[PDB]
């Protein structure tokens, strides 16, 4: 089985640096051409760069070429990519592929000034009712959230954050109940935010 | 550089049917198109390159076609792991160019939303910022619009919002907008109202609240 491993994604302030990696295996790694391409979130595919066996052929997209360093270790099954200067436009997932016929998962760029930062969880109250929480002020991505510890789980939606112009991220979750449960049965939403090891647990009423 | 056109951005489906979808070239690009399959969990698989060849460990039900400018991905019947999102790209000239994506969703009747207005709380409040949260519950199709007025005045700019993936049992659709004010210019104002449109409303559905009642 053809494998590609990507890592050496994380958190980056505006003007800094990276290096991401990809390691192969399952295939000779010195006979293929490689690629890069990035993906921002709720955007398309955008190709990188591509660089042959031996590395003396190495092409970029021409927006990326003075930003970017595409390179390989054939030693080390390994292809890289350099990242300088990165900005927020460059937040994406980057996903490595042999040609364009096996793509590694991915890694994750974030670029960003903000500071890890637990949510804020706030009621919103009901008065079929709908109620919810609203998790605010966090970063970085993800939150989870559950309902009763897990034993609501119909009727539920949990919202996609919104990137806030703080650099903060918002979300909402949701659920629809009967009216006449509203007197007597609790709710409780859990929302842990695993990146500042914070956990809320918020009782919502009328 | 050479701009790929896929010009549905959504394509309704149902389970069985044979779907096609459409990308052109702004020149020609010899049959140098590959298409590919984003699942909803993102990851990405080569599907057809060079136009026609099926890549290895793809399905035989996906086919492709076309020439000079104009190319098509064909799904002869469409199963469950297929509802996915669909870019073509070429590789004729540097640099390679993709098409914007063709998400694919399965077809439903209109079902209009419920919609619930969700004042700020007093905890909020507190720290200096009002949010105000507009609910639309369960409806088909995606199109929806959200329109925040604060005592007639429309509001533009500052409220964001967000949608559900499609639903596994129901094909529906949910979607949640906040409007962010400061707590001072919240306590300005009396009435805090959203107003929806949709397919499934005759008429757009206000829903509001005056503050502090």
């Amino acid at each position: 089985e053809v494998k590609l491993l990507e890592s050496g994604g994380g958190l980056v302030q505006p003007g800094g640096s990276l290096k991401i990696s990809c390691a192969a295996s399952g295939f000779d790694f010195s006979r293929y051409w490689m690629n890069w391409v990035r993906q921002a979130p709720g955007k398309g595919l955008e190709w990188i760069g591509e660089i042959n066996p031996d590395s003396s052929t190495i092409n970029y997209t021409p927006s990326l070429k003075d930003k970017f360093i595409i390179s390989r270790d054939n030693a080390k099954n390994t292809l890289y990519l350099q990242m300088s200067k990165v900005r927020s436009e460059d937040t994406a997932i980057y996903y490595c592929a042999r040609q364009m016929g096996y793509w590694g998962q991915g890694t994750t760029l974030t670029v960003s000034s903000a500071s890890t930062k637990g949510p804020s969880v706030f009621p919103l109250a009901p008065s079929t009712a709908a109620l919810g929480c609203l998790v605010k002020d966090y970063f970085p991505e993800p939150v989870t959230v559950s309902w009763n510890s897990g034993a609501l789980t119909s009727g539920v939606h949990t919202f996609p954050a919104v990137l806030q112009s703080s650099g903060l991220y918002s979300l909402s979750s949701v659920v629809t109940v009967p009216s006449s449960s509203l007197g007597t049965q609790t709710y409780i939403c859990n929302v842990n935010h695993k990146p500042s090891n914070t956990k809320v647990d918020k009782k919502v009423e009328p | 550089d050479i701009q790929m056109t896929q010009t549905t951005s959504s394509l309704s489906a149902s389970l069985g049917d044979r779907v096609t979808i459409s990308c052109s070239a702004s020149q020609g690009i010899s049959n140098y198109l590959n298409w590919f399959q984003q699942k909803p969990d993102g990851t990405v698989k080569l599907l057809i390159y060079y136009t026609s060849s099926l890549h290895s460990g793809v399905p035989s039900r996906f086919s492709g076609s076309g020439s000079g400018t104009d190319y098509s991905l064909t799904i002869s019947n469409l199963e469950p792991e297929d509802i996915a999102t669909y870019y073509c790209q070429q590789y004729r000239k540097l640099p390679y160019t993709f098409g914007g994506g063709t998400k694919l969703e399965i077809k439903r009747t209109v079902a209009a939303p419920s919609v619930f207005i969700f004042p700020p709380s007093d905890e909020q409040l507190k720290s200096g910022t009002a949010s105000v949260v507009c609910l639309l519950n369960n409806f088909y199709p995606r199109e929806a619009k959200v329109q925040w007025k604060v005592d007639n005045a429309l509001q533009s700019g500052n409220s964001q919002e967000s949608v559900t993936e499609q639903d596994s049992k129901d094909s529906t659709y949910s979607l949640s907008s906040t409007l962010t004010l400061s707590k001072a210019d919240y306590e300005k104002h009396k009435v805090y109202a959203c107003e929806v449109t949709h397919q499934g409303l005759s008429s757009p559905v206000t829903k509001s609240f005056n503050r502090g009642e």
